């Protein structure tokens, strides 16, 4: 259970998906689309 | 006997248990032009199949059958539940394995598909370690696993999640004595009561009717949306009464931490005061991940709070509860921990208003023009005149 | 010469078109998993592509080869005829802006792909109508962020005597703009305080039709609207390295075309969303009770036509315009007057929100698609009988 | 190019898909499903 995380307006982009991977120095972490045109940078490990 | 079965064996041809009372219905069923075959439980007086519960909805069956193998249901083994042993199926849904007292050896309620009928229970068992939480369905025509869950997280003040595979996408808040703020049941109902059940062996969710002549449920539907839908006799549709989430401030972390989402401004996110943007260029661009950092550093003796209204609890994540004192002590109490940025009460409507302490960042807050709570926020002496 | 095509080709092969400014480049391109060649522009000194048109979005190229050549009086594109414009000596520049305009080579441009749009309006394009050649230029949005061929939504203008924008998936209108007020339309929710653009809505003998203009050209902004529908505003500003969301529409149910039924509104705020607007009731009771209100309000007491009065809205979304008449050199007080002199009229309202600019609008029929604002939004005048006034 | 239909919470069932069509009978009414959990009925000839 990583809990580091953030949440924004709009779709995911490669960009995006690299700024997910600041979260940990570690692990497993991407980008979410989501509802409401949100979408979200999540981490599976860290 | 028409609703039991021993000895005897259900096949696909034809035989179907039904509820004392009419009101639902195990048998084997196909949807779509799947040609795939599966067991499950209806409303059986509805002309449109609404399933309620399914025993193999990812080990689909044109031949399969099922009756009981020793001490157990078996279905063909595609799926079965690991002395004269009889299979019930109850007035209110619940498909029982029992010995001809409520000492059942299994039930459907505790293995819940998409879906909370009444007095289903919707979270855990800290006896038999079981967390009953919903799965969404992949469409209308194909009962299979879909990529949502909604789920009470065991935590010491437990919340619901909603998940996209396990993303969290939205956050039910907890419970304060009446309602989560995520879960927003209409509490004036005359056909529906609501409880939420905490104690050392169980913590869980369920709803009851006041009147049968209504059929109500919650279902987390396709999409992810969780829903509650009732049935009146004044239609013949399953009207959708509430959703969640339905607003991009519940969507979770909508806003940064320390901030919280305002429906009624622009931007949406909003500093708690006493507290400034973090990353002042993202929040000009309007990115606000970076929430916001108080203005004063803490001094933690002479230390204040600020009072927010009509707020979400924060992610109770690092909260701990003490239901047995009040606020003044719940004050006393964080001030004395450095690390206590902010407390509520645990019930408001109880004489002992019980007290809970947060650690750490504040996250995924909301406000509501109505309704929600207090939260007192620590501040530096200074600023907590805010 | 960096600019312009003439007698020669541009094939992937290997030339590009750059702007003077260096913002945009065109050329060919192909995208992902996919063989498939396209031509088009985009932002040139931006590592990630920000395509912001593309010819042939739904003629791909099918093997690697592919031209662009002046033949003629028009631009074609062959690979070995998959898309050409139609139509003294011509020359096809790319202009500081974005554009791509056929010239004579002696403004008066023959062709221009700002005419021309796929998902993305850019700083001077204009979305909406041109009076000089009948065609509505509008929005459409791509497959996904992979995909550049046409997706399923757009965002179109509907010029009429009162106009506004649809967001439409297929033909279903999921979204409505609300009409302009003077500064803004409420579906296109713009900061009116940017210290780097500025907006327009043109409606005259030429065009009707929404535009924004850079005011500091350290920024790039756009307005795209994105493969599931949302109309957003992305600003690339000189700090971060990213394209950032400054607002997205629709973003709440309560912007979803008609959520409430007719003579009630939408609220944010309340559970259930939709009201009664005041001096109505419940449509169809059982309903309400529910929480089905697609039946809306109907008015408590019967109109009288003489005599009858007003309930004042605020903050408020104005009604759907289908019904609606504009008459901008009256003011208030001579509307109310009109609408009472006329049955038919449901309600009434100001033209121009600034002050001492004014105007009328009167609708007739059922109001539609209303919701409200804790700020901004603007009064509407609805018709009730003496009584309930 | 038909006017009325409807908005409603939630996605479209089979008993929403006929509700539909008793808008106008003569048209051709289908239920849409749409983002952030709606679904609206329209009807095209008219
Ligand atoms: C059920 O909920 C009601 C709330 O109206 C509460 O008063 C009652 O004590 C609850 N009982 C149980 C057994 O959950
Ligand atoms: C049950 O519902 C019906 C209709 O909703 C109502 O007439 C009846 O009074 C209700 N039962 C009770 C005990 O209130
Ligand atoms: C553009 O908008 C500004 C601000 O309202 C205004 O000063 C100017 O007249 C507008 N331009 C045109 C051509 O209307
Ligand atoms: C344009 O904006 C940037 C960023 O704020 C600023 O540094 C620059 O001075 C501005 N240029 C002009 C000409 O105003
Ligand atoms: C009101 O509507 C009717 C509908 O036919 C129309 O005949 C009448 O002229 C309208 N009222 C006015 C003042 O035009």
């Amino acid at each position: 259970r990583c809990t580091r995380g953030f949440r924004k307006l709009g779709k995911c982009t490669t960009l995006e998906e690299e700024k997910c991977k600041t979260l940990y120095p570690r692990g497993q972490c991407t980008c979410s689309d989501s509802k409401m045109n949100t979408h979200s940078c999540d981490c599976k490990s860290c | 006997n028409t609703l039991s079965s021993t000895e005897s064996l259900t096949i696909s041809n034809n035989r179907t248990l039904v509820s004392p009372g009419d009101v639902f219905e195990l048998g084997f069923f196909t949807p779509g032009s799947s040609s795939r075959w599966y067991l499950g439980i209806w409303y059986k007086k509805l002309s449109e199949r609404t399933y309620v519960w399914v025993a193999n909805r990812d080990n689909p069956l044109s031949t399969g059958t099922l009756k009981i193998s020793g001490n157990n249901l078996v279905l063909r083994s595609i799926w079965s539940t690991n002395s004269p042993v009889v299979a019930e199926l109850l007035a209110n849904g619940n498909f029982v394995m029992r010995d001809s007292a409520s000492g059942f050896l299994w039930q459907s309620f505790d293995y819940p598909t998409d879906t909370l009928l009444p007095e289903m229970k919707l979270g855990y068992d800290l006896k038999t370690g079981r967390n009953r939480f919903l799965t969404s369905s992949r469409n209308s025509d194909d009962p299979s696993s879909g990529d949502y869950s909604y789920k009470l997280e065991p935590r010491r003040l437990p919340e619901f999640y909603l998940l996209q595979g396990d993303v969290r996408e939205h956050r039910s808040g907890p419970w304060n004595g009446i309602q989560f703020s995520g879960i927003p049941e209409d509490q004036k109902s005359s056909y529906m009561v609501y409880n939420f059940t905490e104690n050392s062996e169980e913590v869980a969710y369920t709803f009851r009717m006041t009147n049968n002549s209504f059929y109500s449920r919650l279902t987390i539907n396709s999409e992810g949306y969780l829903e509650r839908l009732t049935w009146a006799p004044s239609s013949g549709a399953w009207n959708v009464f509430w959703s969640s989430p339905n607003h991009q401030c519940d969507m979770y972390r909508m806003c940064g931490p320390y901030s919280y989402c305002d429906v009624n401004t622009s931007p949406s996110c909003n500093c708690i005061q006493g507290f400034n943007p973090g990353n002042v260029q993202q929040w000009a661009l309007r990115n606000q991940i970076s929430g916001c950092k108080r203005r004063t550093r803490l001094s933690c003796n002479g230390d204040g709070f600020t009072r927010m209204k009509n707020i979400k609890l924060p992610d109770t994540r690092m909260a701990i509860v003490d239901r047995s004192i009040g606020l003044k002590e719940c004050e006393k109490r964080c001030l004395s921990d450095c690390n206590c940025t902010a407390f509520a009460n645990a019930d408001i409507r109880n004489r002992v208003t019980g007290c809970v302490i947060w650690t750490g960042e504040l996250e995924d807050m909301r406000n509501y023009a109505e309704g929600g709570q207090d939260l007192y926020v620590r501040l530096a002496a200074a600023d907590s005149r805010l």
